[PDB]
């Protein structure tokens, strides 16, 4: 659950 | 949650000058930091990014250092263009700013002309009294204000603002307003405001005596 | 180009809700996650919320967890924020800013890249007023120059324009940052430094427009 991970 | 620290708040600077801001993360980053220039009434807009890649818009002058917790933006010869405030972010755990670093205009000290306005006539018929101090066309932003009423030091009753760096002579300009009401306004004479800035050699008082 | 425009915002009593949005285009909006960031007057930048592209995963800030939400409709390229239970301290200009787009997916973490205007939310329960407008005299109280204003007082909301001499007089004028009184109103100063020799033949005018409550004075400033 990473909020900085790719989000595009 | 991480604390983004720049240093200093305030640099002035001239055109032509190497300038060097810092941003201190208060854990590792590894190099997930980017820079941010903002001008007043501007949105931000993205100058570095992975703590050292420049954005292609982005003129060569400036470039950015650092990985772990110390990152540094240099612009190697300061133009127009880059007076602004400068944003730090880290990007590793959520999203963080730095509190921003102001790259102002140097210019020669300027002492403030200092103006005091009595309360008018018609707002005193509304049960209130405004007092106003200005300090106009300033260098550099560090100035005191106080206000004295009878020669009793206030507190608590006074707000003020500044201007934006001017466009034409880099001077700034500040007013501050004490508010009384008129029943208090009525039971003192002497409303002086005194000012202190790095161009007056000794502080300067404009005062008035109520009802003259 | 990238665009992000924002609206919505406006004045909204505590305790209610409002829905922000934003309009993107100049790329393909259904490929990028984006933020919400805001900037409340007096405090730094604070990031607000983020939302996948598809609008699967979404986080947001401790200070909005529970009151705000945030959505996405990518068929009309639109980021929407629903705001509920505001408070002053929600105050802010909201910027809608896009995550970095990175079309080689570089790297092991994201940031932002392109940053709306803004849109303004005031969280207030005082109502719509035009201001008072006083003089500030000149007086005695330098040499060959002299400063007068106008003090405006008591509007609500921003903003307020001034203008002298219906805009003939321009150099030399100071308008001020408004400031936020107790009363939940706003005040502010606009100076202009003259010759002094000018004073008893120059007429100077003050021109206020306060476009929220239909109000324009004039005020004629005079030792």
């Amino acid at each position: 659950p990473d909020p900085n991970a790719n989000p595009n | 949650d991480i604390q983004m620290t720049q240093s200093p708040s305030t640099l002035s600077a001239s055109v032509g000058d190497r300038v060097t801001i810092t941003c201190r993360a208060s854990q590792s980053i590894s190099r997930w930091l980017a820079w941010f220039q903002k001008k007043p009434g501007k949105a931000p807009k993205l100058l570095i990014y992975t703590a050292s890649n420049l954005e292609s818009g982005v003129p060569s002058r400036f470039s950015g250092s650092g990985s772990g917790t110390e990152f540094t933006l240099t612009i190697s010869s300061l133009q127009p263009d880059d007076f602004a405030t400068y944003y730090c972010q880290q990007y590793y755990n959520y999203w963080t700013f730095g509190q921003g670093t102001k790259v102002e205009v140097k210019r020669t000290v300027a002492a403030p002309s200092v103006f005091i306005f009595p309360p008018s006539d018609e707002q005193l018929k509304s049960g209130t009294a405004s007092v106003v101090c200005l300090l106009n066309n300033f260098y550099p932003r560090e100035a005191k204000v106080q206000w004295k009423v009878d020669n009793a030091l206030q507190s608590g009753n006074s707000q003020e603002s500044v201007t934006e760096q001017d466009s034409k002579d880099s001077t700034y300009s500040l007013s501050s307003t004490l508010t009384l009401s008129k029943a208090d306004y009525e039971k003192h004479k002497v409303y002086a405001c005194e000012v202190t800035h790095q161009g007056l050699s000794s502080p300067v008082t404009k005062s008035f005596n109520r009802g003259e | 180009q990238v665009q992000l425009v924002e609206s919505g915002g406006g004045v909204v009593q505590p305790g209610r809700s409002l829905r922000l949005s934003c309009a993107a285009s100049g790329f393909t909006f259904s490929n990028s996650g984006m933020h919400w960031v805001r900037q409340v007057p007096g405090k730094g930048l604070e990031w607000v919320a983020i939302i996948w592209y598809d609008g699967s995963n979404k986080y947001y800030a401790d200070s909005v967890k529970g009151r705000f939400s945030v959505s996405r409709d990518n068929s009309e390229n639109t980021l929407y924020l629903q705001m509920s239970n505001l408070r002053a301290e929600d105050t802010a200009v909201y910027y809608c800013v896009r995550a970095y787009f990175d079309s080689e997916n570089l790297y092991d973490k994201y940031g932002m890249d392109v940053w709306g205007q803004g849109t303004t939310v005031t969280v207030s329960s005082a109502s719509t007023k035009g201001p008072s407008v006083f003089p500030l005299a000149p007086s005695s109280k330098s040499g060959g120059t002299a400063a007068l204003g106008c003090l405006v007082k008591d509007y609500f909301p921003e903003p307020v324009t001034v203008s002298w001499n219906s805009g003939a007089l321009t150099s030399g004028v100071h308008t001020f940052p408004a400031v936020l009184q107790s009363s939940g109103l706003y005040s502010l100063s606009s100076v202009v430094t003259v010759p002094s020799s000018s004073l008893g033949t120059q007429t100077y005018i003050c021109n206020v427009n306060h476009k929220p409550s239909n109000t324009k004075v004039d005020k004629k400033v005079e030792p």
